[PDB]
């Protein structure tokens, strides 16, 4: 999910919008 | 943050920034 994508790997900040 | 890992309170800070609405 987003947490693994952003914390273990790298995510763009644009990927957090879906979780607002 | 550019091309950096975001975990814990750093991830939280990024989420507030993206999700804030005026």
């Amino acid at each position: 999910g987003i947490v693994e994508q952003c914390c273990t790997s790298i995510c763009s900040l644009y990927q957090l919008e879906n979780y607002c | 943050f550019v091309n950096q890992h975001l975990c814990g309170s750093e991830l939280v800070e990024a989420l507030y920034l993206v999700c804030y609405e005026r």
